[PDB]
């Protein structure tokens, strides 16, 4: 990490911030099967 | 913003072209800054050697021999392990 | 900082709670009555949860939502000037070594060993404290 | 008329003589104003405060082993057959006014001499403050530690007593008795025949009062005259270079405060004489060679030879009909270590090749080597000294006395390697961290990036800085980084009234403004000094 | 259109670089790693006396 | 170097801006305080496992508290939070030399209190109790001497405090400096008023 | 976060582990040894009495 | 202060229960910070003269 | 005593037959057999606290006593009863003696304390290191009596001072200058410890040196 541990920072919305950076289309997935269990 | 910056010209005279480098030790040319690698090896080995030796005394104990052959044993591992990655130019 | 606060307030509530109930089923129901230590520990760590709730809670009320409270808040938001976050420092180190000098002088029981490393504890904290703060030598 | 006085007084003394030009050059000479350029002046003024209390020892003391019952006031040694040397020890102790506190502070400057001699060639050493010129001075300042600890040693040793007299009975008598060729020569020609001899105490007093403190005082003298008139290297900085000396002139500044130095280091001494109890020879019973007590230790200068003697492994050699005792070791240890003191300027120039004149000191993190192997050697001067100690430190820190010889005898080895490696490391991170701030500005606290959630600490450089943001990195010139906006213009300016009130705000405003302007003035002069030397 | 990378990363780093961040050290992330290492040493030390 | 990358006037500042923000300093010493309650818990703990099991007359018959000198340090060290929350609304504002007054009074009383305590002690030595003499004394002491070792703590922060404030501009690092140390002070004198209560009169 | 709340706190908690453990295992170099009593360090075999 | 003290040392030097008192004896305390305060008055005087030179 | 001897033998069977088996006979590797001992030997030790021993290492350690004077008579009357040896001193009502074992002589007291106690404790009374783990502890703790019985039962790695060897005269010669020595205030100031060197060599160093330093850190200027 870089001194100050970031450069940038991601929309943060859920637990899985950086999921949801690297997989925007899981985003809404992960929205829709949440309450499923 | 309270402070100016410095210039110095300090007489210099081994002329540094062999040794170390200013990527190694920043301030190469500005003093003593390399020790052979030979001295240090020997060093070592001598110290190692004296450890060993002082088991040869007047002295009934024998923990004091096996840290005097522990901590000489490490000694010459560190010798060892130093020289050898420079013979093999620094590798595992 | 509502959720920061409420944490707090339940770990206090389950304390009273679990303090009382030790209190009443001690002071009954025990050998010897009120057990008078645990008593004593629940009661005050009830204090300390307190204590760190209730000033939350008095933070929570005093600011408005914060970046950091409020979803759907962008990076934008919270950008800016963050304080003072203290850069390099060798004095914690001398502090450590100072607490472990008076440390070993407590355990063996040397009084010049304590007063020595009250000494150097006095000074290291000064030095940690008033890292940032020593002006420019004035010659 | 003080004025007129004065006026006269002066005309009085150039025509007399003429120390015009010889005086305004002695008051212009101009001294860098380092703290620690003021080592030596606390070894030198610890010096002056040794002989004004060993003359008022001398007025009392009476040195000889002619023996004698006490008699005196001191009950728990009353009757007790005791030397004459114990006996007025005592007296000047009990009987007469002030002469305990005399001979403690005595003891003490002894002892802050030792301290203060070793501190001033750490300075030196480190500082590179030998080299070409000025090796001299540092072989003849080694030949002054050396005195110096002899001095002490006799000092200590001057008052017969059981602590002290079996510090000779070791050392004096053991090691100058087991050297091969002489040593039993040597021992009889010191002592007038056996340990005992009775003129062993006048021949130290001779030594101790006369003999050798003449010597040190001539030395100091060279010294002294060498640093003068081989003006006073600086460290390097702003308009200091290797043909000039920056600092201040010798008669308003410099003079004033040394001679304040020089009171407040007899205060500090003066103090510790009173509070802190020094050598109490009334506890330690006369010098009998039958008793003995456990600590038997010399002062702290001459402990790291007392601990070389406890550390070496007892190793004795025995040619045809001869014995070579483990004294001799510590002989040839003893000498090796002052003609490695003393020859040191010449065995680094012989090594390194650098003959060049220097008057500009170094940094000692800008020498690595230098400083590791002066780590190093302090490194083993501890664990001698503290080998000596083994005794209290096993008593006290609950540890195995054989395990503390041990310790000693391992790490005397270990120790100086493990140090050098870790100074020589942390020098050359010195020189980084030295870098690091030269090529990115001080440090500073931490901003979010207004766009993306960037962190930036928001560094503050020290040079031009590039058209955009960050700066064009400045060259190492040999002096010392801030790496503290805290010691830069940078909150600094507190409301300038008092502790308790303040002060009005026409006022406050002058002075503040009136600082900012000296401030100013002071880093411009220094500017324009360094743009006209250099260019 | 290409990254001109180095074949390997820094293996170690310059000859002191270290030794005074970690007396000096107020990065969390060295800090976090300087108690892993020697918190995994007194694991090393605290296990070998169950050996013994 | 043109005026400054940092565009700050003092090289420490607030750890966070503390209008919209928590206070760092603050929330942190709240916490410390927080545990140090707990120490203090420990202490109490050990004082009622030995009156429980005292046998009726919980201070021994040699040891006698000292009202009339327990009072007045109490009463002390009640102003002294007073005067030291006086000095805390002076360091919200600007006042330097305000807060400085208001310190220096409160360093002043908290010096008294300990110079009664230590008073107090030495009288009670005097009669009897001790540390090794009685389980009470011995309990009355650790429990009181560790709070007066806090209160010197206390004062040593003041000092510290002061001298900062001396040496650096005033700036709302120093005033939450100032509020951080108010937080101790007032800790420390809310334990006393336990300690008091429970010792003295509730006995 | 860029960093904790009080980075130099953070430092020293680290040396007050490492010098508080070292003291601690510093038992071992005394010739009594560390400490007898288990890691519970019950109170009748902690006093001075026991484990002197 | 340096005045003060020094006039401190006077005063004590001339005027103070000096002399070694043998064992538990009254007079022994006084005895025992006699060289003590010799050293503290002294001390003190020249060092405030020195602080005082130095500021 | 009969009840004396009884309440030695309930405290020593409960107390020490782990480790002194019942019988007064050692146990091996444990414990040395207590015949012959004394009530002296126990007195000193006991009171000292050395006895209740929770360890075996290279020296007993001194701790709190687990006995109270009258249990201490009663264990010491009891190991005198089953080996028989040197006794404590007693005063004329019978408590053991503490002000009668201060010898007059304070100048022979300490002769005879340096040729033979400073040999390890030190000038003073203050400790002194031994050969492995061993150390002559302060002696400023102990009381007339205990001076007295230590040297009349050499406790461990001690030399046994007999009364022929050294006449209970002498003794409370020792004991009159342990007590005075230990008992003096240190003229000249604060004695550091007791010994000169080492404690005198960190003083200087750290209050002297430490001062010269911050004040030449003071008057100069940093550069
Ligand atoms: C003892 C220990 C205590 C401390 C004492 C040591 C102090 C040393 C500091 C030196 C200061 C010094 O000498 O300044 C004097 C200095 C002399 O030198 P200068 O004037 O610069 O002359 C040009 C240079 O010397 C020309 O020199 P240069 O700069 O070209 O370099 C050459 C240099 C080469 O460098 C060296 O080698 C110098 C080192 C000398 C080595 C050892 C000699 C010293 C031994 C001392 C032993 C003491 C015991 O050689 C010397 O100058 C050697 C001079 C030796 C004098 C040493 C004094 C001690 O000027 C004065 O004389 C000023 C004082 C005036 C006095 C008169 C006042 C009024 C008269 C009243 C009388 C009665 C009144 C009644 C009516
Ligand atoms: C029991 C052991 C006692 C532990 C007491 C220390 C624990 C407190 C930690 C939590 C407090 C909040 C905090 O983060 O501390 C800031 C600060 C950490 O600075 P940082 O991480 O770099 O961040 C910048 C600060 O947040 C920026 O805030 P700051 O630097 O301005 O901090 C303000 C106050 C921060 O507020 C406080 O910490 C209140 C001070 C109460 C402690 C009084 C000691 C009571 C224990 C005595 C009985 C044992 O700073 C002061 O100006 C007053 C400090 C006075 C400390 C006196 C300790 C001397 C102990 C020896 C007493 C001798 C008598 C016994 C014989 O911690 C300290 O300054 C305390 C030093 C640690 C002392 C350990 C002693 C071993
Ligand atoms: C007994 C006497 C009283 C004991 C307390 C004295 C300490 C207070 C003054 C310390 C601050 C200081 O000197 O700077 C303010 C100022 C120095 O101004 P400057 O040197 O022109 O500029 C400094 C720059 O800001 C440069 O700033 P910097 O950040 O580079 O460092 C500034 C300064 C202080 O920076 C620090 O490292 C702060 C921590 C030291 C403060 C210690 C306070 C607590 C001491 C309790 C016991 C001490 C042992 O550096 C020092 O350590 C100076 C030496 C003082 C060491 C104190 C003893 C260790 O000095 C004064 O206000 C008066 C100082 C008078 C000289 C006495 C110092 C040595 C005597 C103490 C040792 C005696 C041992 C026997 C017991
Ligand atoms: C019971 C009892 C007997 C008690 C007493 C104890 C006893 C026996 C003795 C101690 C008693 C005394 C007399 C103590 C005080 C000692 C003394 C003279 C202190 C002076 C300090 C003082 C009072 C200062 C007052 C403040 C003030 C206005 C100071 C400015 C004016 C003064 C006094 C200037 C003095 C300048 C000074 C120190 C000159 C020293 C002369 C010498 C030997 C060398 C000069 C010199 C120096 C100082 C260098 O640093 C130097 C550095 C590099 C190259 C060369 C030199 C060099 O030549
Ligand atoms: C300046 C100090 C730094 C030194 C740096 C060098 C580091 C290397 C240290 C070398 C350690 C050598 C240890 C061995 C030594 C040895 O050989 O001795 C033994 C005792 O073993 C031990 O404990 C070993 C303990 C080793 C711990 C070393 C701790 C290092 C500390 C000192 C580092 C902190 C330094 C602080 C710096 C302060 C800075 C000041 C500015 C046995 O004696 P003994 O007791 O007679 O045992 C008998 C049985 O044998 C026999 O069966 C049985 O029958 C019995 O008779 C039994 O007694
Ligand atoms: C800065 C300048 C100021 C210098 C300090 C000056 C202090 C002046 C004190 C007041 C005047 C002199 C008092 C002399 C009366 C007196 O002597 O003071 C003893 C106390 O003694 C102790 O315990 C020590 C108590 C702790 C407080 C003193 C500690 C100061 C040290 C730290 C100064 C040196 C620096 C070393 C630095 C260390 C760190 C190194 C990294 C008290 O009696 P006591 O305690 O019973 O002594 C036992 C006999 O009884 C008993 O027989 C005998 O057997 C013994 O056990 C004896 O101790
Ligand atoms: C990681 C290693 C882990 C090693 C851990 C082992 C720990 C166990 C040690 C002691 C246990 C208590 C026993 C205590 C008694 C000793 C046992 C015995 O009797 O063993 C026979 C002879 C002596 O015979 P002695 O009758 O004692 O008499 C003699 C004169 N009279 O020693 C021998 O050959 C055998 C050697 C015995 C111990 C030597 C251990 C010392 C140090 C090892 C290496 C240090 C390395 C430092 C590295 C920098
Ligand atoms: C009685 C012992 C000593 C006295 C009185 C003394 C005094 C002084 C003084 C006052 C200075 C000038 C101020 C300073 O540089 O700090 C100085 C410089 C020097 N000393 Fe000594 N010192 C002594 C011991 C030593 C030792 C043991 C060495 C080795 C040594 C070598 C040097 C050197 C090489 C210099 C020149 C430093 C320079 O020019 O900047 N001195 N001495
Ligand atoms: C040059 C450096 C000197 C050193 C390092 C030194 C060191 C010492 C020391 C440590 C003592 C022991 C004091 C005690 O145990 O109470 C002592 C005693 C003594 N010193 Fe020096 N001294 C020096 C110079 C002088 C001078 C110049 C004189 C005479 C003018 C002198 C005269 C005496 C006398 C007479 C004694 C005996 C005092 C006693 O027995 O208590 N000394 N010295």
């Amino acid at each position: 990490p870089p001194r100050h541990n970031f450069t940038e920072l991601p929309r943060i919305r859920s637990e899985r911030p950086a999921f949801e950076l690297h997989y925007p289309h899981m985003v809404e997935r992960m929205r829709a099967e949440a309450h499923v269990g | 913003m309270s402070s100016t910056q410095d210039r110095s010209q300090l007489d210099p005279e081994v002329e540094r072209h062999t040794g170390v480098d200013v990527e190694d030790v920043p301030s190469a040319e500005w003093g003593w800054s390399h020790m052979p690698i030979g001295v240090m090896h020997i060093g070592g080995l001598l110290s190692a050697a004296f450890l060993l030796v002082m088991m040869r005394g007047n002295h009934v104990g024998h923990v004091e021999d096996w840290f005097l052959i522990g901590f000489a044993a490490v000694i010459v591992a560190l010798v060892g392990r130093n020289w050898w990655l420079r013979r093999r130019g620094w590798i595992r | 900082m509502h959720i920061e606060a409420r944490l707090f307030e339940i770990l206090t509530a389950f304390f009273a709670l679990a303090a009382v109930v030790y209190a009443v089923l001690t002071a009954m129901f025990a050998t010897g009555g009120v057990e008078w230590a645990g008593t004593t520990a629940l009661v005050l760590t009830t204090g300390l949860t307190l204590i760190t709730g209730t000033f939350f809670r008095f933070v929570a009320r005093r600011l408005d939502t914060r970046p950091e409270d409020y979803e759907d808040a962008e990076i934008s938001d919270g950008a800016g000037e963050l304080g003072f976050f203290a850069p390099h420092s060798w004095w914690p180190i001398l502090i450590s070594l100072s607490f472990s000098t008076a440390a070993v002088g407590a355990a063996l029981w040397l009084p010049w060993l304590i007063a020595a490393g009250v000494a150097f504890v006095i000074t290291s904290v000064c030095g940690l404290v008033f890292e940032y703060y020593w002006g420019p030598e004035k010659h | 008329d003080f004025a007129k006085l004065a006026a006269a007084q002066g005309d009085a003394i150039d025509s007399r003589y003429h120390p015009s030009a010889a005086v305004r050059r002695q008051l212009n000479k101009v001294f860098p104003t380092h703290w620690s350029f003021l080592l030596g002046e606390i070894a030198l003024y610890s010096f002056i405060i040794l002989l004004l209390t060993g003359v008022w020892l001398t007025l009392f003391f009476d040195p000889s082993m002619a023996h004698v019952t006490y008699d005196g006031v001191y009950q728990p040694l009353r009757g007790v057959q005791m030397s004459r040397a114990y006996e007025t020890a005592l007296d000047i102790s009990f009987e007469v006014r002030g002469g305990l506190f005399v001979r403690q502070v005595h003891h003490w400057a002894a002892l802050m001499f030792a301290a203060s001699i070793m501190v001033h060639l750490a300075r030196i050493f480190f500082t590179g403050a030998f080299r070409r010129p000025r090796e001299a001075n540092w072989v003849i300042g080694s030949l002054l530690l050396i005195l110096a600890m002899f001095e002490g040693f006799f000092g200590y040793s001057l008052p017969d007593d059981l602590l002290s007299g079996t510090g000779i009975r070791a050392a004096l008598s053991g090691i100058t008795m087991g050297i091969p060729v002489i040593g039993t020569w040597m021992h009889w020609a010191l002592f007038g025949g056996d340990f005992p001899g009775e003129i062993l105490i006048p021949r130290l007093y001779a030594l101790h009062i006369l003999l050798i403190p003449g010597i040190i005082l001539a030395l100091i003298g060279a010294h002294l005259a060498l640093v003068w008139f081989q003006k006073h290297t600086q460290f390097p900085g702003p308009g200091r270079t290797e043909t000039n000396v920056v600092g201040v002139r010798v008669m308003p500044v410099f003079a004033v405060k040394s001679g304040a130095f020089f009171a407040m280091i007899t205060g500090v001494l003066g103090l510790m004489g009173g509070l802190l109890t020094i050598n109490p020879i009334w506890n330690l019973g006369p010098y009998k060679p039958s008793q003995v007590s456990a600590g038997s230790q010399p002062d702290f200068y001459m402990m790291w030879t007392d601990g070389l003697i406890r550390l070496w492994p007892a190793w004795e050699f025995y040619p045809f009909g001869h014995t070579i005792p483990q004294g001799v070791w510590v002989a040839v240890g003893m000498g090796l270590v002052f003609a490695l003191l003393i020859a040191y300027p010449f065995i680094e120039k012989k090594v390194t090749g650098d003959d060049a004149h220097h008057n500009l000191l170094q940094r000692p993190r800008d020498v690595p080597v230098r400083t590791a192997i002066g780590s190093m050697a302090i490194a083993l001067y501890l664990l001698l000294t503290f080998a000596c100690m083994n005794d209290i430190i096993a008593l006290k820190f609950h540890i195995s006395l054989n395990a503390t010889t041990w310790i000693g005898r391992i790490g005397m080895v270990v120790l100086p390697a493990i140090v050098y490696f870790v100074a020589y490391r942390w020098a050359i991170s010195l020189q980084r961290s030295d870098r690091e701030v030269l090529e990115h500005g001080v440090e500073t606290g931490i901003i979010k990036r207004l766009p993306h959630g960037a962190y930036v600490e928001l560094h503050q450089p020290l040079g031009p800085v590039d058209e955009h943001g960050h700066p064009i990195p400045l060259e190492y010139a040999g002096a010392p980084l801030p790496k503290r906006m805290n010691k830069l213009g940078s909150g600094g300016a507190p409301g300038t009234g008092s502790f308790l009130f303040p002060d009005p705000a026409v006022e406050h405003e002058a002075l503040t403004e009136a600082a900012h302007a000296s401030e100013h003035k002071s880093l411009t002069a220094l500017k324009e000094h360094q743009d006209r030397i250099h260019g | 259109e290409l990254e001109a990378r180095r074949p390997f990363p820094e293996r170690m780093g310059p000859k002191g670089n270290l030794i005074y961040k970690l007396i000096t050290t107020t990065d969390h992330k060295l800090i976090g790693i300087m108690y892993c290492v020697v918190c995994f040493a007194f694991f090393l030390v605290g296990g070998l006396m169950a050996l013994f | 170097m043109t005026s400054a990358v940092g565009t700050s006037g003092t090289a420490i500042t607030s750890r966070v801006h503390s209008l919209n923000r928590p206070n760092m300093v603050s929330v942190g010493t709240i916490v410390w305080l927080s545990s140090e309650l707990m120490f203090f818990a420990g202490l109490f703990a050990m004082y009622f496992t030995a009156r429980a099991q005292a046998g009726g007359a919980w201070p021994p018959e040699p040891t006698e508290l000292n009202l009339a000198l327990a009072v007045p340090v109490t009463l002390v060290l009640i102003a002294s939070s007073f005067t030291c929350q006086m000095g805390v609304f002076a360091a919200e504002r600007g006042d330097v030399f305000g807060l400085r007054r208001w310190y220096v009074i409160t360093f002043l009383m908290g010096l008294f209190f300990v110079l009664g305590q230590g008073y107090e002690y030495i009288h009670l030595v005097e009669h009897g109790t001790t540390i090794p003499g009685s389980a009470y004394g011995s309990v009355f002491y650790l429990a009181t001497g560790f709070h007066g070792l806090h209160v010197i703590g206390g004062l040593v922060a003041f000092v510290l405090l002061l001298a900062r404030t001396k040496m650096s501009k005033f700036t709302p690092a120093q005033a939450t400096a100032a509020i951080v140390v108010s937080y101790y002070w007032h800790f420390v004198d809310i334990v006393w008023i336990a300690l008091f209560a429970t010792i003295y009169f509730v006995r | 976060a860029p960093d904790v709340a009080f980075p130099r706190l953070n430092a020293l908690s680290f040396w007050l582990f490492l010098f508080g453990a070292l003291i601690a295992i510093a038992g071992f170099i005394t010739p009594g040894g560390a400490a007898d009593f288990g890691w519970t360090a019950y109170s009748p075999l902690t006093d001075a009495i026991h484990s002197p | 202060l340096g005045g003060l003290s020094g006039l401190a040392l006077l005063l004590v030097f001339l005027f103070w229960p000096w002399e070694y008192q043998p064992f538990g004896s009254e007079g022994e305390f006084l005895y025992s910070l006699a060289t003590p305060l010799y050293g503290l008055t002294f001390g003190l005087s020249i060092l405030s003269i020195g602080i005082g030179a130095v500021l | 005593q009969s009840a004396l001897l009884r309440t030695g033998k309930q405290l020593f069977e409960t107390s020490c037959v782990s480790c002194h088996g019942a019988n007064l006979q050692g146990v091996p590797d444990r414990g040395p057999s207590l015949i012959g001992t004394g009530e002296a030997a126990v007195y000193f030790q006991v009171s000292t606290g050395r006895m209740p021993a929770m360890r075996g290492e290279a020296q007993a350690p001194s701790k709190p006593p687990h006995f109270d004077e009258s249990q201490i008579d009663a264990l010491g009357a009891y190991v005198q009863a089953n080996g028989g040896g040197p006794t404590v001193p007693r005063d004329d009502h019978g408590a053991v003696a503490q002000e009668s074992l201060i010898g007059g002589d304070v100048a022979r007291g300490g002769d005879l304390f340096r040729l033979n106690c400073a040999s390890c404790h030190n000038f003073t009374g203050k400790g002194g290191a031994l050969s492995s783990g061993k150390y002559a502890p302060d002696l400023g703790d102990a009381n007339p009596a205990q001076i007295y019985t230590a040297m009349l039962t050499g406790p461990q790695n001690m030399p046994k001072f007999s009364d022929r060897q050294l006449t209970p005269d002498e003794k409370r010669d020792i004991v009159a200058y342990v007590r005075e020595s230990a008992e003096t205030p240190s003229y000249g100031g604060y004695g550091l410890g007791g010994f000169g060197p080492a404690p005198e060599g960190m003083a200087m160093w750290i209050i002297g040196m430490v001062a010269a330093i911050g004040v030449a850190m003071w008057i100069g200027s940093r550069a």
